[PDB]
């Protein structure tokens, strides 16, 4: 499918607070605390709410957003969680991971705490709802779960990367661990089948924190309109000859090659630490390995794809 | 992005100054440009998009904040007629095309 | 000497915030975050600074100052640091440790980040200006610092207490390490003879934070008002006989005995409370970086067990591909 | 207004703040225990000791609206007890000072 | 092969040192500080040398030692080394890594200070000499090494375990990396055939300080005499008729548990940490990776043995 | 105060011992290993004790020592640890820290064990012995100690100083930690007034390791002799009119010159000497057990790779088995 | 390895205290025997070796020394015929044997 | 015995002392410059004073079997050397010090 950066309902570092003191195209609410590189939605105190929320309503048939978060806390367990919410009116306030129950869209809620004592959490369940049921907070929603994986997000050394995508009628929901500084280096986590929301909503993430304190930092939340290849029209006879890009390409390459050279002489022109530099040798390492292991995993499926095309024969 | 936004000279050389300074008050229209698409790409991934053309504009160099609707409108009309792969990101071939 | 507690220059939990969400008798400015267990005057985020200062005028001629602390960080690094000013005027903003600079007072700073790079830091330095000598930020105040002493005080498991005392012209700062639970197991830091400093002046403790994050978070602050032990007027004939005293005190030792009996033979009905120890609130920094690590590995086991698997089964149906055949 | 005997004396109020810590429920006790009862409860840092701070606390406090005192009148209800009662002025309040007025 | 255990040419602990504050049956010399654990041949000091040897010489044919050592550094670069001999004379002392040089024997030595500039350092190399060869100090002795494998053994967080077997004119030496706490767990490093040494010899250990200084410590040295399996006599009628071990085995089975039960109870009738448990773990992973993969590697091998003998036919 | 160096009560590198192996005017015994360089008091093995203590005993009225000494150790936890003592017999021998009870002086130790259990350890004990209280090992001397201050002084980058000076019957402790490599940025640790010492005294230095292991290292122990400034008898006329000081004084630093010249333009001629900073001799102990965890994961890559390339010839050979067939 | 070294109750009894202490003076020859097999086998193999019997024959329980020789002698006695496969090992197998 | 000139003026072993470094023997040096160098090369601790340590190890030294001097002999060398020289009662001997005799 092909994708389309939404600016309207999207906030990135770091330029994200404006001069007047909010998020753009955002509204935030609680005890969120927006800043220049992320939004601290909840912080590392008792009994704190936040949440922030788009202004202007989204009417996408299907969408992706890439939410990149990280959850800090000092002790082993932490609480409440932080929770994306597509719906069709912004809440704002409630006792539902900061945001208000009988939510009428689609809730991925990254669970921290468990409160169902079955040592399930931390988990990310994908919950629905049409506006009647509330919120099972006193079991994580076990019974009104859609789907769940178990995954750990909680102090991780790196951002923890999450893509929901939303694409005919089929929610799939996947998790970067935050192992790796990676971009592209996201795991397969839960999806769900026939799924319907509304076409008019807001986007909005939330946080909440119980008893024991956690940091619910967002560093970026990036929306994507995703339309399939065939329903977009093409539009032809637009790229005018397609010859000034080809002319433009290796000319602004040039440019920034030599800004790069001019930089690199002049950054000496008028003037990492150890264990730290250990510590991202030890998580690289770790890392290669886990390439070697997934490419030798690769090789080994070709081979048994090889293997049964020739007991074909 | 009107055109007299871009061709001035004194507000990138201004922004610039830190890391590289070289005055030269002789840059062509294609230089300033330059300079001015390669600093805006905070993400460095040599691509211009609505949230850094939103700051662009804006800046904290006083003058009140712009109207939501007006901002909203202004980067509307920039993204209608120089996107034309329709990806909702500007690069240099759609940049330097109008 | 003689202590008096002052209760228009304090603040403790877990009452500490009004309904309205202010700090009663004290005025905060900046990025304070007044909650109701703790001040938190500034957050782990870049670039912040947060004070909180008293909103009336205090004559004392010698006074005790214990604030109860915490400052932690994720890594073994923090920016910037904490102060406790008893100055002239308030401080809402400024450079200094979220405080203004050109202070006409005595300020004492928790510095957490070495900017002279001498590794002297974390340290307590104590500063006295008079109101016309800039805090060198460059340098860690090493010029013009009255007295210092080297501790650290980030990421310990108990909040770290510091005891500030101006008796007879002289400040002594008496830390507390945090490294025990105990709440008088202080330990001699600095001290500065023949100090002056404004006969009236407002208390206040700021915090700033620079390029790296730590969240400064203040528990209490009691102020203490002390007087000479021969210059307090007795007052006498005012215990009314102290007999009543005496009757008193056995009937609430015999009430607290009662409801500690209550308390503890009601606690086991319905236990309900979860509870958390200390022990699931602390954590060392370089063991956190360890763990991550022991986590990093349970990944790559599965992507092992897995595969492992797979060339099981090319080892079994293999084998009923070459018997059949 | 201040630390008047029936503010001290209302035995909802008493029974109402014991509740889910010391639910034993008995609209028969003294005007005496009570008195205790607040005097533990108001004591929040286990010291045996009111202080200013617990004292504001408990005077301006929350029960579920009602407008909050001004912090000047705070300061002179406040100031007015520890005036009258804290008779060895150490700022803290014992319990034979309570039982006294 | 047989493998016959000999006390005569051993030390091991904890009992090490006896009553007079001498190792029994081997002679120290120099900076030797023997103790009731260890015996540290040289320790962190300036120009430090020392060396334990047999005192009654030893006569195999076929022999084999296993030592447990260590070698610890505060810094990144060490020197001199440790050193094992089996020569023919105790010479006691020189510059040689603690002992003299123009020995008439067999020599391994665990140089971890590159005199050469070559980066081949920290190496283990065996060096043999009839008696006339200077050993080379300011190359490492290249020129000479009959054979030598690149592997660490410096601040390892367990002990180096060496094997060095002497069979049937070959002399192997297996180094155990030192990365778990196995007793089994050798890696092939070097090798030789027809290797000449004399039948009549003292066995020694070495260890010499140079300019950095580093802490040689020698936990166990266990000498095995080795017979092949077709020339020992049989001898038989010598096990009483097989029936007695079968009757006592399970008994003394049976007290040593009860023994063990006993102490369970026992050891509370009258009365690790965090951080070195972590890192325990971490390293108890790494075995677990290690041990897989190998294990991957036999079932893959097997898997071509396989292959090619249905291919065959 | 005026300050005499005593050589008798002294000693220093870079020739700590003699050609008989015995340091001067010193008596070493138990476990210590005087080299050139340093005296290892206790080295790191299990049950060690040792101590230096000086031949002549010393009669000062007031004096100052300051004591260069390095306490490394593998783990986090060391054991058992350093003492100086000023005592009236030379204990070579006994339980406490290398050394016998019961001494008729004053005595700092430097706790690396907390056997009490109260994390306040490791700790600089004053303990002063009039030759009849014994030393509780078991409480870390917490019940007879005169004064304390909390610092560490284990595996730091460089030799920590100690200065303990007794001056008008009160003996001051100050602490240089050793993250610096200047010798005068001592840092005030305790202080005990109205102490009392006997008038003739031997100084000495032990250590003691426990079933943890450190190496205490002792590099230099310089005495000086205090004077006060009133009491010190001038005796002029003996400087023969000061003019042929300033007249050596600038040859001397001519000298000076031209020799650091010298070396300056020999030391590159023939370039042999390799060196040795000291960023190449200090690793902290917790950075030590990441780089080892990255060793392990350096050798588990070549099992994979050779593994890797064993499969590599699968895909190869086996294809040589299908086309041709 | 006389039948009275190893028959005697007061070694074991004073050797084992510390862990374990079951005062009963009514031992069989085989019980104190076993218990003085368990507790000389430092290296946890359940085998006894030729530094094993040397240092528990001679001890740390005043008396000088036993000779180099002498100790060779003795042990290389007790080896020859207790020792029946000839691995340079002794077992409960050979020691409850001879 | 003791700090005798002929023992400073042996250019022998100063010119001995100083290789290695100094490599730069000329046998035609004042009687002056070489007590200086004598002085350089015995102050190890780089402090420009001799102290009784330094002075010790000099007198005592190691050339290349030679007896090495008692404890008490040593002891009253440098008590001599010091008690006639150290005219500041520093413990120190400055290069003035040293030069006057
Ligand atoms: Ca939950
Ligand atoms: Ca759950
Ligand atoms: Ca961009
Ligand atoms: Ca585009
Ligand atoms: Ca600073
Ligand atoms: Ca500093
Ligand atoms: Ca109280
Ligand atoms: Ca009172
Ligand atoms: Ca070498
Ligand atoms: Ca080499
Ligand atoms: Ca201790
Ligand atoms: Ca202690
Ligand atoms: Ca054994
Ligand atoms: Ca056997
Ligand atoms: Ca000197
Ligand atoms: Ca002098
Ligand atoms: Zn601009
Ligand atoms: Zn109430
Ligand atoms: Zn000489």
């Amino acid at each position: 499918p092909h994708r389309r950066f939404e600016y309207k309902y999207s906030f990135k570092g770091p330029h994200l607070v404006q001069s007047d003191g909010t998020v753009p195209f955002w509204a935030h609410a609680g005890n969120a605390i927006p800043s220049s590189d992320q939004i601290r939605v909840a912080p590392s105190l008792k009994s704190q709410r936040g949440s922030v929320w788009t202004k202007t309503k989204a009417a996408f048939e299907n969408w992706e957003v890439e939410v990149t978060f990280r959850v800090t806390g000092r002790g082993r367990i932490g609480a409440d969680g932080l929770a994306i919410w597509y719906a069709e009116n912004q809440g704002l306030e409630g006792p539902v991971f900061g945001s208000a129950d009988l939510w009428n869209g689609v809730g991925i809620f990254f669970d921290s705490f468990d409160n169902d004592g079955k040592k399930n959490n931390p988990a990310i369940v994908i919950i629905g709802n049409n506006g009647q049921i509330h919120y099972d907070h006193q079991n994580d929603g076990a019974s009104q779960a859609l789907a769940s994986c178990q995954r750990d997000f909680r102090n991780k050394p790196y951002p923890v990367r999450a893509k929901i995508t939303y694409y005919q009628n089929t929610l799939t929901v996947m998790i970067n661990n935050g192992f790796t500084p990676d971009k592209n280096d996201y795991e397969f986590c839960a999806k769900v089948e026939n799924m319907i929301i509304p076409a008019q909503g807001h986007f909005g993430i939330s946080a909440a924190t119980g008893g024991l304190a956690d940091d619910h930092d967002v560093l970026s939340f990036l929306t994507f309109q995703l339309t399939e290849p065939g329903k977009e029209p093409p539009t032809p006879d637009k790229e005018i000859s397609e010859k000034e890009k080809e002319k433009y390409q290796e000319e602004f390459e040039h440019f920034q090659q030599e800004l790069d050279k001019k930089k690199e002489e002049f950054q000496k022109g008028h003037p990492e630490s150890v264990g730290d530099r250990e510590l991202r040798q030890v998580f690289e390492g770790q890392n290669r390995i886990h390439l070697e292991i997934k490419q030798l995993n690769r090789q080994l499926d070709m081979i048994l794809d090889e293997q049964r095309r020739y007991v074909s024969s | 992005l009107d055109k007299n936004t871009v061709h001035d000279q004194e507000h990138i050389m201004e922004h610039l100054e830190g890391v590289i300074n070289k005055p030269e008050a002789e840059m062509s229209p294609q230089e300033l440009q330059l300079h001015y698409f390669k600093m805006h790409d905070y993400d460095g991934n040599n691509l211009l998009d609505g949230l850094e053309l939103s700051t662009a504009i804006t800046h904290v160099h006083q003058a009140p904040l712009m109207s939501e609707d007006e901002l909203i409108n202004i980067i509307d009309g920039v993204l209608r007629d120089d996107d034309k792969n329709n990806d909702g990101y500007i690069d240099y071939a759609e940049f330097a095309k109008s």
